[PDB]
Parts: structure tokens; sequence; C-alpha cells
């Protein structure tokens, strides 16, 4: 969910749900993930 | 019987994991306004679509 945000530091005091995108038949377990970033 | 012949094999498995490749699936045209059963994507059911 996208949510266009006004000048604040911390979380809003709204309420936002979030829409599914997409789901992936990958049968895979997952246990730890990681941030990528570019530079 | 000493002719070059082209031979292919078609080799199928089952497994604890989502099917994803299935064949073909038939449809049917689309009525309204009668008592008509219907198959909407899996979910079946009798009634008049409008
Ligand atoms: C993931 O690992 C757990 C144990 O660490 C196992 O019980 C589970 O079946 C695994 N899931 C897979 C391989 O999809």
């Amino acid at each position: 969910k996208h949510t266009p945000i006004n000048l604040e530091r911390d979380l809003p005091q709204g309420f936002s749900a979030l829409e599914p995108l997409v789901d992936l038949p990958i049968g895979i377990n997952i246990t730890r993930f990681q941030t990528l970033l570019a530079l | 019987g000493h002719q070059p012949y082209r031979v292919v094999v078609l080799s199928f498995e089952l497994l604890h994991a989502p099917a994803t490749v299935c064949g073909p699936k038939k449809s049917t045209n689309l009525v309204k306004n009668k008592c008509v059963n219907f198959n909407f994507n899996g979910l079946t059911g009798t009634g008049v679509l409008t």
C-alpha cells in the first residue's frame, strides 16, 4: 500500500488496508531475510 | 530397420507441491434471465443471472 504522507517523523494515526499483489506456488521454507541497497 | 528414427519420451510425476501444470479447460456461452445452472471458475450453484 502506497500512502502519501504529510511531513512527519512517525507512523501517522490512521488506518490503511493492504491489498494483495501476487501469490507464488514455490513450496519452499523461509527462515531469514535481508535488505538490499544501491550506492 | 537400419534407417534413422527419432524418439521422444514424456515423463510425469507427482509430489507434495502445487500442480501448476494442467491442460485445457472448456467453456460455454453466457445466458441471462433464465433459471440455469452455472460453474463460475470452481463455484457451483443454480440461479438467475442478472
Ligand atoms: C523447511 O524446513 C523445515 C525444518 O527446518 C521443514 O520442516 C520444512 O518441511 C521445510 N520446508 C520446505 C523444504 O519446503
